[PDB]
């Protein structure tokens, strides 16, 4: 019965929003993540870091706002505000992009914070971790392509920049400098993303069509009460559409409901993983046999090729704008092009 | 060998679906 | 600078402003408190 | 029946098994090492330390040998290039032999732990149950461990008892074993400065020794022990894949940024090396102390060593390599011969041009030579029709300084492309590739695979710490929550306190 | 095609340890019944 | 000396081992162009 | 010597302190005004 | 081939900076968050009906 | 009889305060010109 | 207590933000972001 | 059911509600419009003004190109407008 | 379970399972150690990171010389 | 896909962004176009007789 | 040594076939 | 390749002795 039991009485006390003690780590940093990228997107520049306007008081709108990385030279600095780089001068801070590393640690430890809360809830309210466990993955998306990613680059200049349009260029550096769609570990990320939202849709479709008439009404809906012991739809006749339509069917509630948590949140992890790679340059680029027979045989000819070739144009097209601290200058007939475009 | 080596891939994953449905687990109620 | 006391004051006008309307049941609640 | 995932479950209240298996796996890793080495002792040139090291060479497990004081073959060769020596029991060939042996006791205490599973030592004297005391457990082996982190700074790491360990200059040219004296300063936290890693083994084996004595004594607080379900062996494993998978992330972080402990002539220049310049600023530097003491172009850059000169070359790059183009770095560009010189390009005026050297980044990159001053004033063009800048329209000859080349000169337009063309990778080497049959594509280094190997296990075990963890504080529901748990307990307002049924309102 | 000539095993292995391993627990369980 | 009181049967599904054998050659279909490279 | 990272290094430290300790300052105070009655 | 349309879809169209793929884009991550939800919380919920040896 | 000011008082005003005055800056940019 | 209908405050509350939104569509058009 | 707080939908039909925030939700609304009239959002941000991303006779960025003198670069590249 | 001459000897080490001590015990010493070890790996992580820069310290391969 | 079929295509915010005098100030969006720009130049690389893809 | 290349897959399957035929067969004979 | 094929497979038969040893089916008088 002393302070920390008393402490812990009211962190846990049941109301609109619980705290608990994950919320101590929780929504400081939320709040502060969220904040800094709307503070970003509405009044900062990255004029000095990239040479590019984001925010809407410089007339960017939604899509092309962005809280812009860091410029190159900062290397991975921590870019704390009272470091050696911005001297705790909040405005220089600001502008050399600080902002970003701000947003991105914040960010790390509100999602540290917001699991640690699954598992605090889940321990009152007397319920498995599973909810915690599957969200691992949101996690390891997040380090592998905000951290590890950029701190296996030369800096975080080439980390994602928390912005729209620029998480659209970042697709399309991915594409063009790393081949990314090219790689199995994305292709299974594909699956289970892809996967993920299929089984979503078919699981919501297949209650819904069979539904036991449990009230009068042409809506649903009414028909249901949460505490009533009986299913609400026929497993067996869904067993059977599905047999008969697909050749095969879930016949187990529980593995249905398990196997929805696993598909995605494992496409997820391995998505992450071959984000792990790239870090290093560590790509899934070419097929050797295909090149050595290319190079030898001009008439051969695959969609594999075609697509390497538009890698390089992306490549030389967008790297003087979009790596301006290289200084590259490509005069004009440098530029890799086909006839006429 | 390459090819020969796709095509037996598949070539399984095909008669796998063929079990998988007409050789099934019969489901069976209560 | 001046720019700045000209942002705040529509910000404190309005907290005082509901202070003064809330005051009273404030003072209810936290006596309410024990 | 037990699910497939589950199977070794069986050994949660079996400490005897369990010890056997932990012996199994001591006993594969063991067989592992002594395996690897033999296959890499069995496939190792040590003929040229130079261009040939072994880091081009696909090695792995040399480099953790040599590391530590590890230099010589039983066959007379040592991987400093001297020749002649006697390395004792205690070269490549025994490191392997050993651990062999090791392998092979190890797997015969398995089988008896195994089979003399139920041994008193492990029943609990009060009830007869099996029971670990994995508090005072961790204090014996926290103990061990300090004592045994104390000694190897304090004998091995020191030449005081022991060998010492890879040290080398700033650019990798005259590394070799040596003790080394402890930094007790602050410098002594600079990941590269050697004296610090003696420090740390020696201050931290004292720290473990104090805190293992601590933690043999002292028995646990009671909120402690609930809280963090001390009696349950999973919470140790929960705890310790944590503690593996932030060891992990700092092995990988060390490998790929470099420290004292993976240096270049074992593991290969690091990409921020090739960033940075590094290298080619050090040459710069000699050859312009060579020139303002009245040495020729030809003399300056022939005092290049050729060693310097390999690692000014994007092929070593790290960051350079593909996924699945497998093996060796020789496989790629080749067994590297002889540096062909250093490539000075003119145009026709005699101004000197410099090569825009290839970024890590670009699979391929385009031939654009600059002035001193950044000024572009030659190209290989791709259209063709409205060029400016070709070689042929400029005059671009290229020259060549130290190395195969020196004194040669190309006009030829074609043959200075050639070289302007390997020049975006820094120097130029000749290469061999009959001998493996290379396929002239770049392969990443030791310190490449090894830094993504241990970076995605480090995140994987992650997940494997969140699991154990969910297992050990919600064991009471692994199997699924009370068919008794009432509506009241999660409905909102009942409880004042979540969960906490004393709070009834 | 040119092709790293230890794909054939390296794939060959990859199917049957996994699938032979699923194959003996399978076989061993329609005989406890 | 007492047997071990802690074996366990092991089980393995039919449908199991179907979604194990495919997951197997689904997943050597895919890494196997990137193995002959 | 005391260079000039190493005072913000200090200045990072007390304020994280001060936000620390302050936070929990108020969190023990407010926990032991509002109660739960058992 | 998929990939060689979508780049040049992406060229010709600019598909990104499209409303509709970007409706599309939360279908399917959003789809695969609440199939991920809705998995773990049912599993997690699950009414002890066996022992720890067993499949739930 | 309810309280006025709670943990949810604070959350939501959290959130609200900053949103209305970000609000009004992004209306006044409406009429910037270059 | 519940003096000002709820169907009221939704409507003058849905108009508000009409209102700031519409704005914000006219200064794609306008000023700062608008090309000209 | 519920955790004791009075409900929303009681608050924003109530007379009090609306008479504190008739004034707090306009006054907040006009400090921020305040904040980017006055010029004052630029400064405090460091965010160009349409007139000063280039010198008159610029084309260059002003690019961050050092790490540890990466502020006082800046302070340069302004001091190069005025 | 059986008994061996090295069971007999190692005994005492496995024999208080389950023993505490009582309330909070350490846990405020804990934590005070647990608190200098995070300034400890502040340091050691900033001084890398090179955002905490010390008089001869070079955070570089030069370092060797 | 099925209305880009009719090439009403994504928003273009190319060089929305100029300043004072009318120099164009590069955004995300420009960025995008650099990347659009050297797929469009590459793709189907000797089909291109006429300077527009019109289709 | 230039050995057939093959030799090693044949190898490899002659071992694992029949192997894993007879441990089959063994392993559901002891769980009956 | 084929050194590490041969010494695997003999690997393999001491192994295989070592089990057929002392893991064999103890034989029993019925
Ligand atoms: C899942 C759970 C999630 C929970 C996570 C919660 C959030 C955690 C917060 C993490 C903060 C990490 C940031 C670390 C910054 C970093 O690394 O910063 C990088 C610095 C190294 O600095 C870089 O060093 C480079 C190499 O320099 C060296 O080489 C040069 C080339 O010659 C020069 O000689 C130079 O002087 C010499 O220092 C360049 O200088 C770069 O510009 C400079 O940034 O290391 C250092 O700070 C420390 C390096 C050793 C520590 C490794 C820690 C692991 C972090 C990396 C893990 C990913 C592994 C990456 C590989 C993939
Ligand atoms: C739980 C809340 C939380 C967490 C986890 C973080 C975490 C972080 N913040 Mg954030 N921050 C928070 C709340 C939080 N912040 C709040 C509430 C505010 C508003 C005031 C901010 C405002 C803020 C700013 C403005 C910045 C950060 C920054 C950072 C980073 C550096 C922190 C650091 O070096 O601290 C160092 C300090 C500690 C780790 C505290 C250790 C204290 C120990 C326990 C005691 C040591 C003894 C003590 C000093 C003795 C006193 C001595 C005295 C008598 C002389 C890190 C990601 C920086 C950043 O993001 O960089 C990009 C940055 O610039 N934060
Ligand atoms: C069929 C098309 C398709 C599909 C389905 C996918 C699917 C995927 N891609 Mg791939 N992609 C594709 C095409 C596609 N891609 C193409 C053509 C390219 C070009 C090469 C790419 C390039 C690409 C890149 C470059 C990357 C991916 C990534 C991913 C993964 C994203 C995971 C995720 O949801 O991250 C979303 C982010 C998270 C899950 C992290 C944390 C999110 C937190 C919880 C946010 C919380 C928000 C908070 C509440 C505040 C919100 C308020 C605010 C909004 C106002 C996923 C496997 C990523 C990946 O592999 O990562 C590992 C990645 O980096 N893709
Ligand atoms: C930490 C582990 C580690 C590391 C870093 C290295 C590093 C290296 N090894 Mg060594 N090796 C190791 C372990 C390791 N080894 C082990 C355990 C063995 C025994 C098998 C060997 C045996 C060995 C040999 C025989 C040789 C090497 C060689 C080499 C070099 C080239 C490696 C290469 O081409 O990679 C290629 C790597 C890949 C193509 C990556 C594989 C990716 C996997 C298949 C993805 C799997 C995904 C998974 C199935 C998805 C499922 C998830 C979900 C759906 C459920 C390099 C220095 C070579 C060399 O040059 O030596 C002189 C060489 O010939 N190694
Ligand atoms: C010290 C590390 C360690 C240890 C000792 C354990 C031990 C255990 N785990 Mg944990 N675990 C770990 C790390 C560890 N795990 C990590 C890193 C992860 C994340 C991947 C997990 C994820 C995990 C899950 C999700 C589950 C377990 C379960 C279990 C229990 C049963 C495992 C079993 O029977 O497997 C039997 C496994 C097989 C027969 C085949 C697995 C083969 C895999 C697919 C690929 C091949 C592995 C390869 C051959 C060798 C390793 C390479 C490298 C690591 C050296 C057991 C107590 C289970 C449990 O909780 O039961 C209650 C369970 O459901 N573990
Ligand atoms: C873009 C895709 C995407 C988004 C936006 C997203 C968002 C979210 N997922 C959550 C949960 C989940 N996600 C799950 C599975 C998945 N989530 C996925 C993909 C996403 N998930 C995928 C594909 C899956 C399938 C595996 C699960 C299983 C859960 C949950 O249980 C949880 C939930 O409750 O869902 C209802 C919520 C966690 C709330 C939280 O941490 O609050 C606290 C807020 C914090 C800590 C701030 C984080 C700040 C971030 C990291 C950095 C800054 C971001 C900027 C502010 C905004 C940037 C915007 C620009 C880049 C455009 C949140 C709504
Ligand atoms: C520069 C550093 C910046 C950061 C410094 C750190 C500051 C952190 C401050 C965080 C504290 C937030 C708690 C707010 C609580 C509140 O105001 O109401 C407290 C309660 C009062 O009302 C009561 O409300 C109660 C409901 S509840 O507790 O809010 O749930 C109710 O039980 C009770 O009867 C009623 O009287
Ligand atoms: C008009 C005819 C329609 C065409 C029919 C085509 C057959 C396709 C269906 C797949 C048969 C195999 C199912 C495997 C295994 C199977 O038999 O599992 C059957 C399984 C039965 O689930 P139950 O609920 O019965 O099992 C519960 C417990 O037994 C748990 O142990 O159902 C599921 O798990 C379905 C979810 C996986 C569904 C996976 C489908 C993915 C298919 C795509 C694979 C494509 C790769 C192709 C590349 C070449
Ligand atoms: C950063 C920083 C910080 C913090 C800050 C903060 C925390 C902030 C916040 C801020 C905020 C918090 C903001 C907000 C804003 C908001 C907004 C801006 C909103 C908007 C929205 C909208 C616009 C919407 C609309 C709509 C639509 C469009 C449709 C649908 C419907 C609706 C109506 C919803 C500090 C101080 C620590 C210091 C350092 C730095
Ligand atoms: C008995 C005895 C003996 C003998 C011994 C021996 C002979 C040994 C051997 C041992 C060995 C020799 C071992 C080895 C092993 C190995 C291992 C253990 C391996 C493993 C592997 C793995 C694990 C892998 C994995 C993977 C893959 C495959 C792919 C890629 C990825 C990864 C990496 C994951 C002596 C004489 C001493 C004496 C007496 C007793
Ligand atoms: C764990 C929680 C950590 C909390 C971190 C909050 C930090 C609070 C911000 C204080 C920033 C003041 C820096 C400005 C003054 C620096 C001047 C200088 O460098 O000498
Ligand atoms: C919803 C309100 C829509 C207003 C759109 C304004 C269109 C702007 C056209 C213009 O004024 O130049
Ligand atoms: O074909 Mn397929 O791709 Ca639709 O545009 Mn015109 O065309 Mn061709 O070019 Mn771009
Ligand atoms: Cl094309
Ligand atoms: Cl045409
Ligand atoms: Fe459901």
């Amino acid at each position: 019965r002393g302070w920390f039991d008393i402490l812990d009485d009211w962190l846990k006390r049941d109301r609109f929003v619980f705290v608990g003690w994950s919320g101590i780590l929780l929504f400081p940093c939320a709040y502060l993540a969220l904040g800094g990228w709307l503070t970003g997107t509405t009044f900062v520049t990255s004029w000095y870091t990239h040479g590019l306007a984001s925010s809407y008081l410089e007339g960017c709108n939604f899509l092309t706002v962005a809280v812009s990385t860091p410029a190159n030279s900062m290397g991975h600095s921590l870019l704390l505000l009272w470091g050696p780089e911005a001297q705790g001068d909040f405005t220089r801070w600001c502008q050399l992009g600080g902002l970003w590393t701000f947003i991105a640690l914040h960010g790390a430890f509100g999602l540290i914070g917001f699991m640690l809360r699954q598992f605090e809830i889940a321990r009152l309210v007397g319920v498995r971790p599973y909810n915690a466990i599957a969200f691992s993955a949101p996690i390891a998306v997040f380090v592998s392509v905000f951290l590890i990613y950029p701190l296996g680059q030369s800096s975080w200049f080439f980390a994602p920049s928390f912005g729209v349009a620029a998480i659209f260029r970042f697709l399309l550096f991915f594409q063009g400098f790393h081949n990314w769609t090219l790689n199995p570990f994305h292709m299974m990320g594909v699956a289970g993303v892809l996967g993920g939202a299929l089984l979503c849709a078919i699981h919501g479709a297949t209650v819904e069509n069979t539904l036991f008439q449990d009230g009068e009404g042409a809506s649903t809906f009414r028909a249901f009460n949460p505490t009533q012991a009986e299913e609400t739809y026929s497993m067996v006749t869904a067993n059977r559409f599905w047999s008969q339509i697909f050749g095969i069917a879930f016949s187990n509630k529980r593995w249905l409901h398990f196997f929805m948590l696993f598909v995605p949140v494992t496409g997820l992890w391995m998505s992450a993983i071959g984000v792990v790679g790239l870090a290093l340059n560590l790509r899934s680029y070419d097929f050797i046999s295909q090149e050595i027979r290319a190079a030898e045989d001009p008439e051969f000819e695959t969609f594999y090729t075609k697509n390497l070739l538009l890698n390089e144009g992306i490549r030389a097209w967008m790297a003087p704008q979009d790596q301006p601290h290289e200084n590259f200058v490509f005069p004009e007939e440098v530029l890799p092009r086909g006839n006429a475009l | 060998m390459e090819t020969i080596t796709y095509v037996f891939i598949f070539a399984c994953i095909i008669a796998l679906f063929f079990f998988a449905i007409f050789f099934r687990e019969p489901p069976r109620i209560t | 600078d001046w720019r700045v006391l000209v942002v705040l004051l529509p910000v404190l006008l309005a907290a005082g402003w509901a202070v003064r309307n809330i005051l009273p049941y404030a003072v209810k609640q936290v006596q309410k408190l024990l | 029946g037990l699910p497939w995932y589950r199977v070794h479950t069986v050994l949660i209240n079996d400490p005897g098994r369990l010890i056997a298996a932990h012996l199994m796996h001591t006993a594969l890793v063991a067989g592992w090492a002594g395996s690897m080495a033999l296959y890499e002792l069995a496939t190792f040139d040590p003929s040229d330390p130079v261009l040939n090291p072994m880091w081009r060479q696909g090695m792995f497990v040399l480099p953790f040998m040599a590391r530590l004081g590890v230099t010589g073959s039983w066959s007379g060769w040592s991987i400093t290039g001297e020749t002649g020596i006697d390395p004792g029991f205690w070269s490549f060939e025994g490191v392997a032999l050993a651990h062999i042996v090791l392998s092979g006791l190890l797997f015969l205490a398995a089988c008896w732990h195994w089979v003399y599973w139920d041994l008193e030592l492990f029943r609990d004297p009060r009830t007869g149950e099996p029971a670990l005391d994995l508090p005072k457990m961790f204090g014996i082996h926290l103990f061990l461990a300090g004592l045994l982190c104390f000694g190897f700074g304090a004998f091995h790491l020191t030449g005081l008892f022991g060998p010492g360990m890879w040290v080398s200059d700033p650019y990798g040219l005259t590394g070799s074993v040596q003790p080394v004296a402890p930094e007790w300063g602050p410098d002594g936290f600079n990941p590269y400065n050697p004296g610090g890693v003696v420090a740390h083994h020696i201050a931290a084996g004292i720290v473990g020794i104090i805190a293992g004595l601590f933690h043999i004594l002292v028995r646990p607080p009671q909120r402690l022990y609930k809280a963090l379900r001390m009696g349950n062996i999973e919470t140790v494993l929960s705890s310790s894949i944590a503690a593996v998978f932030f060891a992990a992330f700092v092995v990988a972080g060390t490998m790929w940024y470099g420290s004292a402990t993976t240096p270049i002539e074992l593991f290969g220049p690091t990409r921020y090396q090739w960033d940075s310049s590094y290298f080619q600023q050090e040459i710069n530097r000699r050859v312009q102390a060579s020139l303002a003491s009245g040495a020729t172009l030809e003399e300056a850059w022939s005092a290049i060593p050729e060693k310097l000169a390999f690692y000014d070359y994007i092929g070593n790059n790290p960051a350079k390599g593909g996924l699945f183009r497998t093996g060796p770095m020789n496989k790629g560009d080749g067994i590297a011969q002889a540096w062909k010189g250093h490539a000075v390009f003119r145009n026709k005026e005699g101004e000197e041009l410099f090569v825009r050297r290839m970024p890590a980044f670009f699979e391929s990159f385009p031939v654009i030579l600059t002035d001193k001053n950044g000024v572009v004033k030659a190209d290989i063009p791709f259209r063709r029709a409205e060029s400016k800048y070709s070689f042929e329209q400029q005059g671009v000859t290229v020259s060549f300084y130290g190395g195969e080349l020196n004194g040669q000169t190309f006009t030829d337009p074609p043959t200075v492309k050639s070289y302007a063309r390997k020049a975006i990778f820094g120097e130029i080497f000749e290469f061999d590739t009959e001998t493996l049959n290379s396929d002239g594509i770049f392969r990443t280094s030791p310190r490449g695979w090894f830094t993504f190997a241990h970076a995605v296990f480090a995140l994987l075990f992650f997940f494997g710490h969140i699991w154990h963890g969910a297992r050990t504080l919600f064991r009471d529901v692994f199997s699924g929550i009370d068919p008794e748990l009432s509506p009241e307990q999660v409905e909102w307002g009942f409880y004042q306190k979540v969960g906490d049924v004393t709070t009834r309102r | 095609m040119e092709v790293n000539q230890l794909g054939l095993i390296a794939t060959a292995l990859f199917v049957l340890v996994p699938s032979v391993f699923l194959i003996i627990l399978y076989v061993q369980t329609e005989s406890q019944q | 000396m007492e047997p071990n009181p802690n074996r366990q049967p092991v089980e393995l599904n039919r449908t199991s081992l179907y979604l194990g054998l495919l997951l197997i050659l689904v997943l050597a279909l895919l890494f196997s162009s990137y193995f002959f490279n | 010597t005391i260079t000039p990272s190493l005072k913000g290094f200090f200045i990072g430290l007390l304020s994280g302190a001060v936000v620390l300790g302050l936070t929990f300052a108020v969190l023990i105070a407010i926990s032991q005004i509002d109660k739960v009655q058992r | 081939g998929t990939f060689n349309f979508m780049i040049v879809f992406q060229a010709e169209h600019n598909i990104l900076m499209h409303p509709f793929h970007q409706l599309g884009v939360a279908g399917v991550f959003g789809g695969a968050l609440f199939c991920a939800m809705h998995g773990s919380l049912v599993t997690s919920s699950l009414i002890r009906e066996t022992t720890e040896t067993e499949s739930a | 009889s309810y309280p006025i000011f709670t943990v949810r008082w604070v959350a939501v005003h959290t959130l609200a305060v900053p949103t209305i005055f970000f609000l009004g800056a992004i209306a006044a940019m409406q009429f910037i010109q270059r | 207590g519940g003096r000002i209908p709820l169907w009221i405050v939704a409507t003058v509350a849905g108009m508000g933000v009409i209102v700031i939104v519409g704005l914000f569509f006219y200064g794609a058009y306008a000023g700062l972001g608008s090309s000209l | 059911g519920t955790t004791g707080e009075r409900p929303f939908s009681d608050i924003i039909t109530s007379v009090r509600y609306w008479v504190i925030h008739s004034i707090t939700i306009p006054a907040l609304f006009i400090a921020g419009w305040l904040f980017v009239s006055t010029g004052l959002a630029y400064d405090v941000f460091g965010t160009p003004r349409p007139d000063s991303y280039y010198a008159q006779e610029q084309r260059s960025i002003p690019l961050v190109t050092d790490r540890f003198e990466a502020k006082q670069q800046v302070e340069t590249f302004l001091e190069q407008l005025k | 379970a059986r008994r061996t001459w090295l069971g007999d000897i190692l005994r005492p080490l496995n024999s208080e399972y389950g023993k505490v001590a009582p309330g909070w015990g350490t846990t405020p010493l804990m934590a005070v150690f647990m608190g200098l070890f995070l300034v400890f790996l502040l340091i050691i992580l900033e001084i890398y990171n090179s955002t905490l820069i010390l008089d001869g310290v070079n955070v570089s391969w030069k370092a060797l010389g | 896909i099925s209305t880009m079929a009719f090439n009403l295509n994504g928003f273009n915010f190319n060089h929305s962004v100029i300043d004072a005098k009318g120099n164009v100030i590069n955004t995300w969006a420009d960025i995008i176009n650099r990347a659009n720009l050297g797929m469009e130049v590459m793709h189907e690389r000797n089909a291109h007789n006429f300077p527009l893809d019109l289709a």
